[PDB]
RNA sequence: AAGCUAAGUUGAUAAUAAAUAAAUAUUGAAUACAUAUUAAAUAUGAAGUUGUUUUAAUAAGAUAAUUAAUCUGAUAAUUUU
RNA sequence: AGAGUAGAUAUUGUAAGCUAUGUUUGCCACCUUCGACUCAACAUUUCCUCUUGGUUGUAAAAGCUAAGAAGGGUU
RNA sequence: AAUAUUUAAAAUCAAAUAUAUAUAUAUUUGUUAAUAGAUAAUAUACGGAUCUUAAUAAUAAGAAUUAUUUA
RNA sequence: AGGUAAAUAAUCUAAAGGGAAACAGCCCAGAUUAAGAUAUAAAGUUCCUAAUAAAUAAUAAGUGAAAUAAAUAUUAAAAU
């Protein structure tokens, strides 16, 4: 009945013992990290506009962050995935836009075909929302800080004038022909070489840009929106997540 | 601390020491005369 | 004359178990061994210009021998180019990253002949800092061994 | 000193050997010589090569040098020699006043036995 | 060899025993090794203790007098031998804190210069001249009393944890000499400068 | 006016934690004393180290769909984020 | 040796002794551009910042001297 | 145990060879180690890996350093 | 001084081959053409890399492991 196997006396005869716990183990990493206690929830950039302070008077430059079909889709946990955290999705998109894939996998987790998918991880399975819900703005309170993810105005390749802040060379007094450049960009041999990362034109902007402990100034569920004190990254109508601040509180 | 090549024991009172591959000359009278081997 | 015949069996790519917990050699003299092995030198079908080498599997190499204070002491270099980028790491440090495995291997490959055939070799050893692995069920094996192993432990190996 | 002539200052097991074995080798046909000397003075006088090899009273070479190497003070046995003679030579400019025989020139052809007697 | 030869007396409510350790380990030096097997215990009045202990090492119970003795295999052997006069001195220490028990009292020197029991116990919070506050935990085993606030007395079963504790406690301002002042653990003394 | 900009605006100088350096100790022999150990045990300790934080790269893993009246991409057009 | 109110070794350290460095001025002859601007990378024999030993010459505060330390900074 | 030198086979003793030979004479050989001192600039730099062993327990490892040797 | 000036010997010069990591001059050894069984030289024999097993001591410092760094200091060890 049962089938063919031979095994080896070395392999059988082997006393158990357990492996030590390594560094660059998922689990190791998770206990390391600095992670918020809860979820966050994607925005669009609407654009930006004054708030006044009512009481003291401080005009205070604000970013129109909208909220807009925010729904905690699925999310991820230690023992199948490494880690703890929620896949968010923003806004609604049409059939046309989304693939086939996806569509069934929007199916699947019951919820409208999206416009911006993104994950939010957290410290604990406590900090993990039930899926399905949705996630309107009166989430944060008005006066907490956040973390604010988005990737940044594309600015085109640049010099190393605009990219790193170099002075470059005299205007007048003889200069000829290179008045916005780097200069140099070595030494004579020793090096032989133009070591690696040394400061060159290049493409500058649309990378992903954190912006740490910014104020939530207001929040309204009526219009959709959440103010956020001061500038995000990015042009209008750009994805920003927003996570509560894990330096401030 | 006299950090030095040479370490001989000035007084009575000191006492050498060998730790963390080093000669170490403590003393409990004269705080002058603690020394280290490099 | 000689070389007429069935040759498959002499190619063939056995694997090689080694109990570190058992074992008694240090962790040099080890490495050493097992790349004998790699490379294919132990059995006499071998040439240069074919790699015909078996697979090792090494187990419960948290248990490996180091001699003297190098567990603290011995350094692992290693450099990207960029100047001021040397990363020293001591063996203790390494084992904490990765594992006693770790450690093993690269004694394996820095053993191994510095050819085209030599990330092949260090593939082929598989290292492991506890018991358990999957390739358990695999490791050559005699029908004559059978009766020194207990009946229910090879049940289980044989589910696991 | 920017051209590298990597010579070790002192010798490996390996050449230790080899140099012990020149030495009795050396021996071995200084002892030939004296043999083969005896042997013929044997047949002259009137024996047999066997019985001249059987002889008791071995004759002692006439000739100068060959009376010098048969001497020890002289030149001495490997057996006989000391462990520092075998492997290092006398050099007045060295540190120690003494240097290894593997850095003498052509030191497996040229021999040298015997050093001073505090140096 | 001079301190593990010297017997060990022993009163009828105190017991020394030895045993095999669970899963013995073993230290390994450059050349030498020792292999820690054996785990002498001490069981008395106030507490009870143990000692982890090297294989060559055991001890010799006798009936009469009292008295037990401990002796290692080789005693021409360095390591052992220096181990043989540690072992007999901690044992000797253990009975010496469960029969009749560790002290250390540290008295405070200075203007405004004293301790306090916090945490009904738990924590010795310490004075000394700072703006922040100061103190440390008291480990298990260990209780502490304060007779008065400038004068501190720690008390315990084990020798080595007490005076560890006491001398922790003594960093926090160790004796200046200018004015002896600070904290000073048992019969400590320091040689005061002349002012000038 | 838009845009772009700094003279402008907003934020950050990335914790907690772990092991250490010099240095400071506990018990304690070898060596009747002494000795923080170049002995066994037990503790402190740095803008440094490991990390943490941030960016880029990679893609283990995961959800879903699976020869298609509208599967997934590309070529084409209108464009700019 | 000698200064250091006293005490060579807190701090200082003649002339002579033993080394390291390849930062100066030379010597050799294998080998036939100083400064400014711009951007700097590396070292540590550390100037500042962090930790610490000594300082009848550390009361305090400023110092002096020594050990660790190249993370950040250094018109 | 303590004090103070020396680190030596010249003397001395021991061992071996050669001449008369159970002895004498002559010759040859045998007398410390570790650490600190320790040190710059593209990058660790024994050529590299790596090498000091460990009972239970292996038909099995235990310098791959230094010194004197053997097969 | 990898300096300079000559004395003696060798090699290079004009010499390929093995060793010395790489190498004009060092250690071996001199290519008429092959063959590859046997003796080997210098140098080697854990793997990279052709080839190894032992004995007695010492080191614990990775000292050292084919390019030996000094006075002096400390700790041992022998002999008197
Ligand atoms: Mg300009
Ligand atoms: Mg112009
Ligand atoms: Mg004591
Ligand atoms: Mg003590
Ligand atoms: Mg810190
Ligand atoms: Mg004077
Ligand atoms: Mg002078
Ligand atoms: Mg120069
Ligand atoms: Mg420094
Ligand atoms: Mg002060
Ligand atoms: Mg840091
Ligand atoms: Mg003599
Ligand atoms: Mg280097
Ligand atoms: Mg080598
Ligand atoms: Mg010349
Ligand atoms: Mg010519
Ligand atoms: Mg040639
Ligand atoms: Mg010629
Ligand atoms: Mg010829
Ligand atoms: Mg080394
Ligand atoms: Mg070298
Ligand atoms: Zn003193």
């Amino acid at each position: 009945s049962t089938r063919p196997f031979l095994v080896a006396p070395s392999i059988a005869n082997s006393i158990t013992t357990e492996a030590p716990a390594i560094n660059h183990s998922p689990e190791l990493a998770n206990a390391r990290k600095w992670l918020p206690k809860r979820c966050g929830l994607i925005t669009r950039k609407k654009g930006m506009m004054p708030y006044f302070d009512k009481s003291t008077g401080e005009r205070s430059a604000a970013t129109i962050l909208e909220v807009n079909n925010v729904e905690v889709i699925m999310h991820r946990t230690s023992e199948v995935n490494g880690y703890f955290a929620c896949q968010v999705g923003y806004g609604s998109r049409h059939l046309s836009k989304v693939s086939r894939q996806m569509l069934g996998h929007f199916a699947s987790k019951v919820v409208n075909p999206k416009e911006h998918v993104a994950e939010f991880r957290v410290k604990d399975e406590k900090g993990l929302i039930p899926p399905g819900t949705l996630l309107k703005p009166s989430f944060f309170k008005e006066g907490q800080y956040v973390d604010v993810r988005s990737v940044s105005k594309g600015k085109g390749f640049t010099g190393v004038m605009k990219r790193y802040g170099f002075k470059g060379l005299r205007a007048s007094h003889g200069t000829s022909i290179m008045h916005r450049h780097g200069g140099s960009y070595g030494q004579n041999q020793d090096p032989g070489r133009v070591l690696p990362g040394r400061k060159m034109p290049g493409h500058m902007g649309n990378e992903h840009v954190t912006i740490q402990n910014v104020k939530v100034l207001k929040v309204d569920d009526e219009n959709n929106v959440i103010w956020v004190k001061g500038s995000v990254a990015g042009p209008k109508n750009s994805f920003v997540k927003i996570q509560d601040a894990i330096k401030k509180t | 601390f006299k950090v030095r090549t040479s370490v001989k024991k000035f007084c009575s009172d000191c006492y050498l020491v060998r730790r963390k591959g080093r000669v170490y000359i403590y003393c409990k009278s004269n705080k002058k005369h603690k020394q280290r081997q490099g | 004359s000689q070389k007429i015949g069935h040759s498959g069996l002499a190619f063939a790519r056995l694997w090689h178990h080694v109990d570190v917990a058992r074992d008694k050699r240090t962790l040099g003299r080890l490495a050493s061994a097992i790349a004998i092995t790699l490379i294919g030198r132990h059995k006499p079908v071998y040439h240069p210009s074919q790699d015909c080498g078996d697979y090792v599997v090494v187990t419960n190499c948290q248990k490996i021998r180091v001699t003297g204070k190098k567990f603290e002491q011995k350094t692992y270099w290693s450099h990207s180019g960029r100047p001021g980028q040397l990363k020293l790491q001591t063996m203790n440090k390494v084992v904490a990253d990765k594992g006693f495995g770790e450690i093993l291997k690269k004694a394996v490959s820095g053993m191994l002949p510095k050819n085209k055939l030599r990330k092949q070799r260090l593939d082929r050893l598989k290292v492991f800092d506890g018991s358990e692995n999957p390739y358990k069920q695999n490791i050559t094996a005699f029908a004559h061994e059978q009766s020194s192993i207990p009946e229910p432990l090879k049940e289980s190996i044989f589910n696991q | 000193g920017g051209l590298l002539w990597k010579i070790p200052w002192r010798m490996s097991t390996h050449q230790k050997t080899r140099q012990r074995e020149r030495l009795r080798n050396v021996d071995q046909v200084i002892k030939q010589l004296t043999l083969g000397l005896h042997v013929q003075r044997c047949q002259d006088k009137g024996l047999t090569y066997q019985e001249a090899m059987e002889s008791k009273k071995k004759y002692k070479p006439r000739s100068k040098s060959l009376r010098l190497l048969n001497k020890p003070s002289v030149f001495p046995k490997e057996n006989q020699m000391s462990s520092k003679d075998k492997y290092w030579t006398f050099d007045k400019k060295a540190v120690g006043y003494r240097k290894g025989i593997h850095k003498v020139p052509k030191w497996t052809k040229i021999s040298i036995r015997k050093a001073p007697k505090f140096f | 060899s001079q301190v593990g030869s010297l017997p060990l007396y022993i009163s009828p409510e105190v017991q020394v025993s030895i045993n095999a350790l669970s899963m013995p380990r073993i230290i390994r030096k450059g050349r030498t090794s020792m292999n820690i097997s054996q785990n002498i215990t001490v069981k008395g009045p106030k507490g009870e203790l143990s000692v982890e202990v090297p294989d060559f090492l055991h001890l010799d119970k006798d009936e009469k007098h009292g008295k037990i003795n401990v002796t290692v295999q080789n005693s021409e052997d360095k390591h052992q031998r220096s181990m043989w006069g540690t072992v007999r001195s901690l044992i000797n220490n253990h009975i010496i804190g469960v029969t009749e028990g560790h002290l250390a009292v540290l008295r405070f020197v200075g203007t405004g210069y004293r301790a306090q029991l916090e945490n009904d116990g738990k924590f010795v919070n310490v004075k000394v001249g700072a703006s922040i506050k100061q103190g440390l935990d008291v480990p298990e085993g260990i209780v502490v009393k304060t007779p008065a606030p400038t004068s501190l007395i720690i008390e315990g079963c084990n020798k080595q944890q007490v005076l560890l504790f006491a001398a922790k406690l003594r960093k926090f301002h160790p004796p200046e000499p200018y004015k002896g002042k600070g904290i000073y653990v048992n019969d400590e003394t320091i040689k005061l400068k002349d002012k000038k």
